């Protein structure tokens, strides 16, 4: 499958196993004047959030997980 | 995993050059800004050039005019030409990636250094390829031999062709005031056995094919 | 330039102790300070990003501090993998400049050095030039007096010594002192002695020789 992969935006073969995109927020030490951070990949299994304000959003089709 | 290997490293004398090469895994240098980071024992980590994503090339005062910094688009291949070279120089050079982080206002470039390659070492030195003169440091006891004036690093010793390695001390090589390196291997043993063990260091130097067995005994 | 001094330059600590490093900028820039951990041998790691933020897989007992010209770095506790080199790296302005770094090293008691010291051979001789070697074995701190007499002479600019990393099993350093002369200059004197001042000993310790016995 394929999923949006940061650092370099790009659409990227996801190894194989991994069928869902996901899309990362959390907040960085330059939060107030750059806003959230963003991290874009693939996954087997919906990432968990750790704790905070990470959100995770979870998709599958190919290049569902979109920039905000 | 992401990497980065570094290539085209060796021994120059003053005035000479030297074409730094970077390879990169898993990513593409024009999406990233790259720089070269050296580092010594004496002045530490230092910034040496860099080559942002648009394509704009920066470089330290201590290097400007001498260095060039480029990148061969799709080709995964960034360059450090290194000219008029000067003892000074001598260090290991890494090829660094500049971090790219994203955020909902978009895209920055170089808050941090995030991957670093392997490292290649640069010598700068006006001496030659030399084997090493081996010289025992006869005798709880201690014993040794000193392996003096050889050039360039490394040498390797061993004691009783490797049999004997507890005790063993190892000392970091000193360059002399002639350009030549220096140092000392020794190990302590048991004060009784100074008359009936033998003790023998080898010492390999494979820059100039050398190599020396030399038994350290008592006076 | 920007300048950044790191204090202190090496440090001892125990597993579980509280590490703290401080950073200071010459002048301000902002949160745009980042920490590096470096192993001997190994490229540098980067550990935090704008002064504060961790990077991914870096342990939560890593933490740091400040904005402008202060800045700390803090282990909460020291982990067996945390001895290292750390160095901080402002990213505010060309060039991009590093501190001088900080060395976590391992903290154990006091033991005093054991001291030999060794003539040159006759080999050596040959050549024109002596070497006198001085071995302080296993010892613990790092720190220590090594002083050269030739015929009470007090040597000075002619030596040069070495100091091996901290041992993996029992965390002492050894070190070398090494004499330089030449042939005639040997051969002009008699008496070699070499005296060690260090905290686990009692007294300074002097070992000598006879040229020639």
């Amino acid at each position: 499958r394929r999923c949006f992969t940061t650092p370099s935006v790009r659409s990227e073969r996801c190894p194989p196993g991994q069928e869902v995109c996901y899309t990362k927020t959390w907040t960085d030490g330059h939060g107030g004047s750059r806003g959230k951070r963003v991290d874009l990949g693939c996954a087997a299994t919906c990432p968990t959030p750790k704790k905070k304000d990470i959100k995770i959003i979870c998709c599958s089709t190919d290049n569902c997980n979109t920039f905000p | 995993e992401v990497q980065l290997v570094e290539s085209g490293g060796g021994f120059v004398q003053p005035g000479g050059s030297l074409r730094l090469s970077c390879a990169a895994s898993g990513f593409t240098f024009s999406n990233f800004d790259m720089h070269w980071v050296r580092q010594s024992p004496g002045k530490g980590l230092e910034w040496v050039s860099g080559l942002d994503h648009s394509g704009g090339a920066h470089y330290a005062g201590s290097v400007k005019g001498r260095f060039t910094i480029s990148r061969e688009d799709a080709k995964n291949s960034l360059d450090l030409q290194m000219n008029n070279l000067r003892v000074d120089d001598t260090a290991v050079y890494f090829c660094v990636r500049g971090t790219l982080y994203h955020y909902t206002s978009g895209s920055y470039y170089s808050d941090a250094f995030d991957i670093w390659g392997q490292g290649t070492l640069v010598t700068v030195s006006s001496a030659s390829v030399k084997g090493p003169s081996v010289f025992p440091l006869a005798p709880t006891a201690a014993l040794g031999c000193l392996v003096k004036d050889y050039f360039p690093e490394p040498v390797t010793v061993s004691w009783n062709s490797g049999a004997l390695t507890s005790g063993v001390h190892t000392f970091p090589a000193v360059l002399q005031s002639s350009g030549l390196y220096s140092l000392s291997s020794v190990v302590t043993v048991p004060s009784s056995s100074l008359g009936t063990q033998t003790y023998i260091c080898n010492v390999n130097h494979k820059p100039s094919n050398t190599k020396v067995d030399k038994k350290v005994e008592p006076k | 330039e920007i300048v950044l001094t790191q204090s202190p330059s090496s440090l001892s600590a125990s597993v579980g102790d509280r590490v703290t490093i401080t950073c200071q900028a010459s002048q301000d820039i902002s949160n745009y300070l980042n920490w590096y951990q470096q192993k001997p041998g190994k490229a540098p790691k980067l550990l935090i990003y704008a002064a504060s933020s961790l990077e991914s897989g870096v342990p939560s007992r890593f933490s740091g501090s400040g904005s402008g010209t202060d800045f700390t770095l803090t282990i909460s506790s020291q982990q067996p993998e945390d001895f290292a080199t750390y160095y901080c790296q402002q990213a505010n302005s060309f060039p991009y400049t590093f501190g001088q770094g900080t060395k976590v090293e391992i903290k154990r008691t006091v033991a005093a050095p054991s001291v030999f010291i060794f003539p040159p051979s006759d080999e050596q001789l040959k050549s024109g030039t002596a070497s006198v070697v001085c071995l302080l074995n296993n010892f613990y701190p790092r720190e220590a007096k090594v002083q050269w007499k030739v015929d009470n002479a007090l040597q000075s600019g002619n030596s040069q010594e070495s100091v091996t990393e901290q041992d993996s099993k029992d965390s002492t350093y050894s070190l070398s002192s090494t004499l330089t002369l030449s042939k005639a200059d040997y051969e002009k004197h008699k008496v070699y002695a070499c005296e060690v001042t260090h905290q686990g000993l009692s007294s300074p310790v002097t070992k000598s020789f006879n040229r020639g016995e």
